[PDB]
Protein backbone atom coordinates (compact mmCIF):
# COMPACT_ATOMS: atom_id res chain seq x y z
CA UNK A 1 0.00 0.00 0.00
CA UNK A 2 1.30 3.27 -1.17
CA UNK A 3 2.28 6.45 0.96
CA UNK A 4 -0.93 7.84 2.00
CA UNK A 5 -0.55 10.72 1.92
CA UNK A 6 1.61 11.13 -1.30
CA UNK A 7 -1.41 8.92 -2.60
CA UNK A 8 -4.33 11.22 -1.76
CA UNK A 9 -2.48 14.20 -3.82
CA UNK A 10 -1.70 11.90 -6.86
CA UNK A 11 -5.15 11.23 -6.95
CA UNK A 12 -6.38 14.16 -6.41
CA UNK A 13 -3.76 15.67 -9.37
CA UNK A 14 -5.24 12.67 -11.36
CA UNK A 15 -8.74 13.89 -11.19
CA UNK A 16 -7.97 17.28 -12.50
CA UNK A 17 -5.24 16.49 -15.62
CA UNK A 18 -7.00 13.01 -16.60
CA UNK A 19 -4.61 13.42 -19.52
CA UNK A 20 -1.47 14.00 -18.19
CA UNK A 21 -1.71 10.45 -16.11
CA UNK A 22 2.35 10.89 -16.14
CA UNK A 23 4.18 14.11 -15.88
CA UNK A 24 7.74 14.69 -15.29
CA UNK A 25 8.61 15.45 -11.31
CA UNK A 26 11.39 16.84 -10.29
CA UNK A 27 12.59 14.34 -7.47
CA UNK A 28 15.06 14.67 -4.98
CA UNK A 29 18.06 12.07 -4.71
CA UNK A 30 18.89 12.74 -0.88
CA UNK A 31 15.57 12.77 0.62
CA UNK A 32 14.84 15.42 3.76
CA UNK A 33 14.08 12.19 6.11
CA UNK A 34 17.49 10.91 5.41
CA UNK A 35 18.96 14.49 6.03
CA UNK A 36 19.18 15.94 2.86
CA UNK A 37 18.76 19.57 2.91
CA UNK A 38 15.93 19.76 0.19
CA UNK A 39 12.18 19.60 1.68
CA UNK A 40 10.30 18.13 -1.20
CA UNK A 41 10.65 14.89 -2.11
CA UNK A 42 8.83 16.02 -5.69
CA UNK A 43 7.53 18.61 -7.59
CA UNK A 44 4.87 17.28 -10.45
CA UNK A 45 4.86 20.06 -13.76
CA UNK A 46 1.78 19.99 -15.67
CA UNK A 47 0.81 21.83 -18.88
CA UNK A 48 -1.79 24.04 -18.80
CA UNK A 49 -3.56 25.06 -22.22
CA UNK A 50 -5.87 27.41 -21.01
CA UNK A 51 -9.41 28.78 -20.53
CA UNK A 52 -10.56 31.77 -22.38
CA UNK A 53 -14.15 32.68 -20.52
CA UNK A 54 -11.70 32.62 -17.59
CA UNK A 55 -8.43 34.51 -18.75
CA UNK A 56 -6.22 31.81 -17.72
CA UNK A 57 -3.50 31.74 -20.74
CA UNK A 58 -1.59 28.70 -21.43
CA UNK A 59 0.78 27.87 -18.79
CA UNK A 60 3.49 25.72 -16.28
CA UNK A 61 1.80 24.14 -13.22
CA UNK A 62 4.24 23.16 -10.67
CA UNK A 63 2.42 21.07 -7.09
CA UNK A 64 5.17 20.41 -4.33
CA UNK A 65 5.27 17.26 -2.37
CA UNK A 66 6.46 17.24 1.07
CA UNK A 67 5.56 20.31 3.64
CA UNK A 68 2.40 17.92 4.31
CA UNK A 69 2.56 14.43 5.85
CA UNK A 70 2.99 11.92 2.42
CA UNK A 71 3.89 9.02 4.50
CA UNK A 72 2.02 9.02 7.37
CA UNK A 73 4.87 7.61 9.95
CA UNK A 74 6.85 11.01 11.75
CA UNK A 75 10.05 10.21 8.91
CA UNK A 76 9.39 14.39 8.92
CA UNK A 77 6.21 15.45 10.52
CA UNK A 78 5.67 14.58 14.29
CA UNK A 79 1.80 13.83 14.53
CA UNK A 80 0.16 15.63 17.33
CA UNK A 81 -3.12 14.40 18.88
CA UNK A 82 -6.14 16.88 18.17
CA UNK A 83 -4.34 18.38 14.92
CA UNK A 84 -6.22 18.07 11.86
CA UNK A 85 -3.58 19.39 9.47
CA UNK A 86 -1.76 16.78 7.34
CA UNK A 87 2.38 17.92 8.30
CA UNK A 88 2.50 21.65 7.55
CA UNK A 89 -1.13 21.51 6.18
CA UNK A 90 -0.46 22.50 2.65
CA UNK A 91 1.77 21.99 -0.52
CA UNK A 92 3.05 25.15 -2.96
CA UNK A 93 1.78 25.44 -6.14
CA UNK A 94 3.11 28.16 -8.89
CA UNK A 95 1.66 29.04 -12.17
CA UNK A 96 3.82 30.07 -15.19
CA UNK A 97 3.11 32.17 -18.14
CA UNK A 98 4.89 30.50 -20.78
CA UNK A 99 7.23 32.93 -22.80
CA UNK A 100 6.47 34.92 -26.30
CA UNK A 101 9.38 32.00 -27.16
CA UNK A 102 7.97 29.08 -25.91
CA UNK A 103 4.18 29.76 -27.20
CA UNK A 104 6.19 29.73 -31.40
CA UNK A 105 7.26 26.63 -30.58
CA UNK A 106 4.42 23.97 -29.43
CA UNK A 107 1.96 24.96 -32.66
CA UNK A 108 4.09 24.53 -35.25
CA UNK A 109 8.24 23.57 -34.48
CA UNK A 110 7.76 20.19 -34.24
CA UNK A 111 9.37 16.59 -33.00
CA UNK A 112 9.41 16.39 -28.80
CA UNK A 113 6.64 17.78 -26.63
CA UNK A 114 8.35 21.59 -24.93
CA UNK A 115 9.91 20.86 -21.50
CA UNK A 116 8.51 22.79 -18.84
CA UNK A 117 11.21 25.42 -17.06
CA UNK A 118 12.69 23.13 -14.06
CA UNK A 119 13.67 26.55 -11.95
CA UNK A 120 10.59 26.80 -10.15
CA UNK A 121 11.17 23.63 -8.78
CA UNK A 122 14.43 25.78 -6.63
CA UNK A 123 12.16 28.76 -6.03
CA UNK A 124 9.51 25.78 -3.93
CA UNK A 125 12.43 24.30 -2.21
CA UNK A 126 13.83 27.47 -0.84
CA UNK A 127 9.57 28.65 0.24
CA UNK A 128 9.66 25.01 1.88
CA UNK A 129 13.06 25.21 3.38
CA UNK A 130 11.90 28.98 4.58
CA UNK A 131 8.35 27.06 5.85
CA UNK A 132 10.53 24.42 7.98
CA UNK A 133 12.94 26.52 9.33
CA UNK A 134 11.27 29.26 10.87
CA UNK A 135 7.70 27.29 11.93
CA UNK A 136 5.25 29.14 10.20
CA UNK A 137 3.02 27.78 7.98
CA UNK A 138 1.24 29.71 4.89
CA UNK A 139 -2.27 31.36 4.54
CA UNK A 140 -3.98 32.66 1.82
CA UNK A 141 -3.52 36.75 1.41
CA UNK A 142 -0.22 36.03 3.32
CA UNK A 143 3.08 37.66 1.80
CA UNK A 144 6.58 36.36 1.60
CA UNK A 145 9.11 39.12 1.19
CA UNK A 146 11.74 37.66 -0.83
CA UNK A 147 13.51 40.48 -2.15
CA UNK A 148 15.01 38.84 -5.39
CA UNK A 149 14.02 37.96 -8.67
CA UNK A 150 11.86 34.38 -8.64
CA UNK A 151 14.03 32.87 -11.32
CA UNK A 152 17.32 34.47 -10.58
CA UNK A 153 17.24 37.19 -13.00
CA UNK A 154 18.93 40.58 -13.42
CA UNK A 155 15.83 42.02 -15.19
CA UNK A 156 12.51 40.49 -14.02
CA UNK A 157 9.87 43.03 -11.70
CA UNK A 158 8.85 39.55 -9.54
CA UNK A 159 10.72 40.24 -6.56
CA UNK A 160 8.23 38.86 -3.72
CA UNK A 161 5.26 36.54 -3.23
CA UNK A 162 1.41 36.84 -2.84
CA UNK A 163 -0.06 33.36 -1.68
CA UNK A 164 -3.71 32.72 -3.02
CA UNK A 165 -6.11 29.09 -2.97
CA UNK A 166 -5.03 27.44 -6.03
CA UNK A 167 -8.18 28.19 -7.99
CA UNK A 168 -8.37 24.16 -9.33
CA UNK A 169 -6.57 22.12 -6.39
CA UNK A 170 -8.25 24.11 -3.18
CA UNK A 171 -7.97 22.47 -0.03
CA UNK A 172 -8.53 18.37 0.32
CA UNK A 173 -8.82 15.68 3.39
CA UNK A 174 -6.43 13.16 3.12
CA UNK A 175 -5.44 9.73 5.24
CA UNK A 176 -2.83 11.92 6.92
CA UNK A 177 -5.14 15.34 7.37
CA UNK A 178 -5.93 18.03 5.68
CA UNK A 179 -4.21 19.73 2.75
CA UNK A 180 -4.44 23.25 1.27
CA UNK A 181 -2.96 23.71 -2.11
CA UNK A 182 -1.20 27.24 -1.27
CA UNK A 183 -0.46 29.39 -4.85
CA UNK A 184 2.63 31.06 -5.02
CA UNK A 185 2.48 34.36 -7.13
CA UNK A 186 5.12 36.84 -8.28
CA UNK A 187 4.85 40.55 -7.72
CA UNK A 188 5.60 44.09 -7.58
CA UNK A 189 6.99 45.93 -5.33
CA UNK A 190 4.71 47.92 -4.89
CA UNK A 191 2.08 45.22 -4.85
CA UNK A 192 3.96 44.05 -2.02
CA UNK A 193 3.94 46.82 -0.23
CA UNK A 194 0.26 46.87 -0.47
CA UNK A 195 -0.44 43.56 0.49
CA UNK A 196 1.94 44.00 3.74
CA UNK A 197 0.28 47.62 4.92
CA UNK A 198 -3.44 47.05 3.68
CA UNK A 199 -4.50 43.69 2.64
CA UNK A 200 -3.03 40.66 0.39
CA UNK A 201 -6.25 39.39 -0.40
CA UNK A 202 -7.58 43.12 -1.83
CA UNK A 203 -4.15 43.10 -4.23
CA UNK A 204 -4.83 39.59 -5.10
CA UNK A 205 -8.45 40.57 -6.07
CA UNK A 206 -7.12 43.52 -7.85
CA UNK A 207 -4.56 40.71 -10.09
CA UNK A 208 -7.64 38.70 -10.86
CA UNK A 209 -9.07 41.44 -12.96
CA UNK A 210 -7.22 41.30 -16.50
CA UNK A 211 -5.55 38.83 -17.68
CA UNK A 212 -2.37 41.35 -18.36
CA UNK A 213 -2.65 40.86 -14.17
CA UNK A 214 -2.79 36.95 -14.24
CA UNK A 215 -6.17 36.83 -14.54
CA UNK A 216 -8.80 34.48 -12.94
CA UNK A 217 -6.07 31.92 -11.86
CA UNK A 218 -3.00 34.13 -10.79
CA UNK A 219 -0.74 32.76 -13.37
CA UNK A 220 2.66 34.44 -13.08
CA UNK A 221 4.27 36.43 -15.92
CA UNK A 222 8.20 37.26 -15.12
CA UNK A 223 8.20 39.49 -18.43
CA UNK A 224 5.37 41.68 -16.76
CA UNK A 225 6.00 45.41 -17.13
CA UNK A 226 3.80 47.06 -15.32
CA UNK A 227 2.12 46.56 -11.36
CA UNK A 228 -1.46 46.79 -10.93
CA UNK A 229 -1.44 50.32 -9.74
CA UNK A 230 -0.03 51.66 -12.43
CA UNK A 231 -1.99 49.56 -15.14
CA UNK A 232 -5.09 50.62 -13.01
CA UNK A 233 -4.64 53.82 -11.07
CA UNK A 234 -7.98 53.25 -9.96
CA UNK A 235 -6.90 50.56 -7.61
CA UNK A 236 -4.57 53.02 -5.54
CA UNK A 237 -8.15 55.00 -3.74
CA UNK A 238 -8.16 51.57 -1.48
CA UNK A 239 -4.95 52.03 0.01
CA UNK A 240 -5.54 55.59 1.75
CA UNK A 241 -5.51 55.95 5.72
CA UNK A 242 -8.55 57.02 7.18
CA UNK A 243 -8.64 59.80 9.84
CA UNK A 244 -10.64 59.70 11.85
CA UNK B 1 47.30 20.19 -23.54
CA UNK B 2 44.21 20.46 -21.05
CA UNK B 3 40.93 19.08 -22.55
CA UNK B 4 38.13 17.84 -20.86
CA UNK B 5 35.02 15.38 -21.67
CA UNK B 6 35.09 14.92 -18.09
CA UNK B 7 32.11 16.03 -17.17
CA UNK B 8 30.62 16.07 -13.17
CA UNK B 9 27.79 17.25 -12.82
CA UNK B 10 24.29 18.98 -11.16
CA UNK B 11 21.25 17.65 -12.09
CA UNK B 12 18.50 20.35 -12.35
CA UNK B 13 18.97 24.43 -12.29
CA UNK B 14 21.90 24.09 -10.04
CA UNK B 15 21.38 21.97 -7.49
CA UNK B 16 22.76 18.50 -7.44
CA UNK B 17 20.56 16.75 -5.28
CA UNK B 18 17.90 16.86 -8.11
CA UNK B 19 17.12 14.84 -10.51
CA UNK B 20 14.17 15.00 -13.68
CA UNK B 21 12.44 12.07 -13.59
CA UNK B 22 8.62 11.21 -14.87
CA UNK B 23 6.49 10.59 -12.24
CA UNK B 24 6.00 6.67 -12.75
CA UNK B 25 9.74 5.91 -12.14
CA UNK B 26 8.53 7.21 -8.73
CA UNK B 27 5.58 5.10 -8.26
CA UNK B 28 3.70 2.14 -9.47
Amino acid sequence: KPPPGLKAIIDHLGQVYPNQPNPLQVTTLLKYWLGGQDPLDYISMYNYPGDVDRNVPPHWHYISFGLSDLHGDERVHLREEGVTRSGMGFELTFRLAKTEIELKQQIENPEKPQRPPTWPANLLQAIGRYCFQTGNGLCFGDNIPWRKSLDGSTTSKLQNLLVAQDPQLGCIDTPTGTVDFCQIVGVFDDELEQASRWNGRGVLNFLRQDMQTGGDWLVTNMDRQMSVFELFPETLLNLQDDLE
Amino acid sequence: AAPVINSHTCFVSGNSNMILNHMNDNFA
